[PDB]
């Protein structure tokens, strides 16, 4: 006799750098999805393998909330079958994945003046995250063949860049707050339903 | 593994730094110019001093990539601008010199006064006291007072500064591997690394050399129609047969002959295109004005303004509050932040001022997804045309017969079309002949063709041969004339705006052609033709990322700049000043001058 507390995940102050993001496990109740379609507070809401009709009365064992905080353009960049540097080098979705993407304008919140550089992301990596991999090394990026032993210098750069909210910037660039819900049936019977 | 990889990495890691200093560095500059404070200036030190080291140290470290190993074209041209080192070359002790001389200058222009004989404790800056003497003033020696006293007194202090200001920036240019410091300035038109499309630094010259011959006889007869106006004015203080007076041509310098447009204009009876009176029975304010703007640039199919622009944009002055300069600026602060900054008043010519400011914008908007490196015009020539053209759309009667301004049954007829060309014929031709002599002398003093003690009488050679004026005093070696002006004591390279004038006649035949327009090019409007829009959006988008010989054969169908839509656009006004211009005489001499009797 429990609500699926997406409360928590939806309204939280704050959270994770895209390369830090948080993933919370959802199981055992009862979750309404209507209320979030429903609500038209969300820019960007799609799914993708199942219907949001569909998914209302369904049975799901496993749902898992993937929040993070991304730029507007770089949006349409989580997506299954996707490139670019949030695609690859940060936060990576499967072809075959089933689940919804959600959006909505962060900028009343996360940007203030003068800039918010708490907000960090990945620039460069060695090669492309296989789906669902979180790696949270700080370790120098090589871009020659020249040792970096850990220190900045020529042909060494720190991976992790931070992004500028500042409140007055482009809607564009202005930060969105996204979380990736996934969905998976596997031996363990469903507890979560419509 | 390669230098590729290496370059294609660092040129990723200069872009998402670049953003976030040089946004605070504009954005420091806004709130220096819209709210004026000492507060506000040491954030503009700061901000100003953070991106200036910034591009300073990135520079070390570009250098080391050699562009010879880069087979990639658009990874190459973003080292290009990136791994020229600028004054940073010089000298640490001549580098103070330099920004010494820099700065001096910008003073002496700027805090620089006239003072009578008559009673000294009284004097007058240039602006706004001695540009409005110019302009309204119909007496000689009025005139002849202000264009006297304001080259006396700077002249003689900006020389000896200018002087050593010549030896300084060659001396830059020749460790950059270029034959002196006019080719740096012309080093933006340079083109390499496509075949056919190259077009070398000095072809420029060749080139200007050219299209200016196929203006003269436009300008010849421009020439001779304001000479025969203004001799009944002054019957005495001007000959028929010989050159202009200098202070006689409606403001200091001679640039824009637009304050000669009221004793010049040809039909006085009449009525002329005033939308002023129209707007403030209509009583409308800025809000209602860049909505009229906004509305221009749909109908070509250009995306609108943000929802961010109207809210962050400060669009008229905000009261006794705070002081801010009210010269009009078009800001681009990356991030997708873009502001315009005006004093709005209600008039005519700040509709057309406003669609200009707003032509930028759409300009900014188009590249903004260019690498940062890549974000400027196609050439510097470009930027300031794209927001020309958009004010020649908006002065058609057609366009302000379509917002509802002028009376529908405004009656054209051939007395009003003369009118309306003359003005445009003495902003945008009469200002041709004079930037053409300003950089022909400038490029001939850097090469070394000039000697130091020729300046003075190489330019008045200049002036009355390419110009056709002649100076109503004569000056000694003492005084140097051209580094009163503006630009010529800001270090700001003057050949922008001759370039935009050829450019701009290009774009308007090109892009009426694609709206199918009938009859003549002046009466042309490309509102409501999404044709014209697209063709012209190819441009707007590439920036500086692809050559500007490319891009310009996309839009206009050529690869070389000429003057041929220029006769076009006033072959009206050439048709009928040969007919006015029978029983004058066309051309003029370079011996006679007013004080040789
Ligand atoms: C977040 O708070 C708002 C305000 O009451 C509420 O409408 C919304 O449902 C909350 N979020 C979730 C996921 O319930
Ligand atoms: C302008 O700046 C001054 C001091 O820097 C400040 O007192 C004033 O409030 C500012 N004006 C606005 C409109 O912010
Ligand atoms: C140069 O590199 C950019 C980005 O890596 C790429 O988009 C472009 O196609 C490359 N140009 C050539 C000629 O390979
Ligand atoms: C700008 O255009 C978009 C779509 O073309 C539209 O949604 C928006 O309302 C327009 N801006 C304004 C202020 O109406
Ligand atoms: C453009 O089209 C609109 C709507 O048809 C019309 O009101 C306006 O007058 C037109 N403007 C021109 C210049 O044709
Ligand atoms: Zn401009």
């Amino acid at each position: 006799t429990n609500l699926c507390p997406f409360g928590e995940v939806f309204n939280a102050t704050r959270f994770a750098s895209v390369y830090a993001w948080n993933r919370k496990r959802i199981s055992n109740c009862v979750a309404d999805y209507s209320v979030l379609y429903n609500s038209a507070s969300f820019s960007t809401f799609k799914c993708y393998g199942v219907s949001p009709t569909k998914l209302n009365d369904l049975c799901f064992t496993n749902v898992y909330a993937d929040s993070f905080v991304i730029r507007g353009d770089e949006v349409r960049q989580i997506a299954p079958g996707q490139t670019g540097k949030i695609a690859d080098y940060n936060y990576k979705l499967p072809d075959d994945f089933t689940g919804c993407v959600i959006a909505w304008n962060s900028n009343n919140l996360d940007s203030k003046v003068g800039g918010n550089y708490n907000y960090r992301y990945r620039l460069f990596r060695k090669s492309n995250l296989k789906p669902f991999e979180r790696d949270i090394s700080t370790e120098i990026y090589q871009a020659g063949s020249t040792p970096c032993n850990g220190v900045q210098g020529f042909n060494c750069y720190f991976p992790l860049q931070s992004y500028g909210f500042q409140p007055t910037n482009g809607v564009g660039y202005q930060p969105y707050r996204v979380v990736v819900l996934s969905f998976e049936l596997l031996h363990a019977p469903a507890t979560v339903c419509g | 593994s390669t230098i590729e990889e290496q370059a294609k990495t660092f040129l990723d890691k200069f872009n998402h730094e670049a953003e976030d200093l040089f946004y605070q560095s504009s954005l420091a500059s806004w709130n220096y110019n819209t709210n004026i404070t000492e507060e506000n200036v040491q954030n503009m030190n700061n901000a100003g001093d953070k991106w200036s080291a910034f591009l300073k140290e990135q520079s070390t470290l570009a250098q080391m990539y050699p562009l010879q190993e880069i087979q990639n074209l658009t990874v190459k041209l973003q080292l290009q601008a990136l791994q020229q080192n600028g004054s940073s070359v010089l000298s640490e002790d001549k580098s103070k010199r330099l920004n010494t001389i820099l700065n001096t200058m910008s003073t002496i222009y700027s805090t620089g006064k006239v003072c009578n004989p008559d009673n000294p404790q009284e004097c007058l800056l240039l602006e706004p006291g001695l540009n409005e003497i110019m302009a309204n003033s119909l007496d000689y020696n009025e005139r002849l007072w202000a264009w006297e006293s304001w080259r006396s007194e700077v002249g003689k202090q900006l020389r000896p500064l200018y002087e050593e200001y010549v030896v300084l920036k060659n001396e830059m240019a020749r460790a950059n591997h270029y034959e002196d410091y006019g080719d740096y300035w012309r080093g933006d038109y340079e083109v390499n690394g496509v075949d056919g499309y190259d077009y070398s630094r000095g072809q420029l010259i060749e080139d200007v050399e050219h299209t200016f011959e196929e203006i003269k006889p436009l300008y010849e007869h421009l020439h001779a129609y304001v000479r025969a106006k203004l001799m009944n004015a002054y019957p005495s203080y001007i000959s028929p047969i010989g050159c202009l007076p200098a202070h006689l041509l409606g403001d200091m310098w001679g640039r824009f002959w637009t304050n000669l447009y009221s004793l010049t204009v040809p039909f006085g009876q009449k009525p002329n295109i005033d939308v002023t009176d129209a707007m403030v029975d209509q009583a409308w304010d800025a809000q209602r004005i860049f909505k009229e703007a906004e509305k221009f640039f749909v109908s070509v199919g250009l995306p609108n303004m943000t929802q961010g622009f109207w809210e962050n944009s400060m669009l008229t002055d905000p009261g006794n509050v705070q002081k801010a300069v009210c010269h009009p600026t078009a800001w681009d602060l990356g991030k997708g932040d873009f502001r315009i900054l005006m004093c709005t008043k209600v008039t005519m010519d700040d509709f057309l001022t406003a669609h200009h400011e707003m032509g930028h914008i759409q300009y900014d908007m188009a590249y903004a997804a260019q690498p940062f490196l890549l974000r400027n015009g196609a050439n510097e020539g470009f930027h300031e045309a794209v927001g020309e053209i958009m004010s020649l759309s908006a002065a058609t009667p057609k366009h302000l017969k379509s917002i509802g301004l002028l009376s529908p049954d405004f009656q054209e007829d051939n007395e009003t079309e003369i009118n309306f060309l003359l003005k445009q014929a003495l902003t945008i031709v009469g200002t041709l002949p004079f930037t053409y002599m300003l950089e022909k002398w400038r490029w001939m003093v850097f090469k070394g063709e000039i000697p130091k003690d020729q300046w003075m009488k190489k330019w008045w050679e200049m002036k009355r041969e390419i110009v056709g004026v002649v100076e109503p005093v004569p000056h000694d070696e003492t005084y140097c004339d051209p580094a009163s002006l503006f630009h010529v004591s800001n270090d700001y390279s003057f050949i922008r705006y001759y370039t935009r004038t050829l450019y701009q006649f290009q774009f308007q035949e090109a892009l009426c052609q694609a709206a199918k327009h009938e009859g003549p090019l002046h009466k042309c409007d490309i509102s409501n033709s999404t044709e014209a829009g697209q063709k012209l959006f190819n441009m707007l988008r590439l920036g500086k990322s692809e050559p500007w010989t490319l891009a310009l054969e996309n839009v206009v169908g050529a690869k070389n700049m000429n003057v041929r839509p220029l006769l076009n656009y006033f072959e009206p006004l050439f048709t009928w000043l040969k007919d006015q211009n029978k029983n004058s005489f066309v051309g003029w001499s370079t011996d006679w001058s007013p004080y040789a009797d």
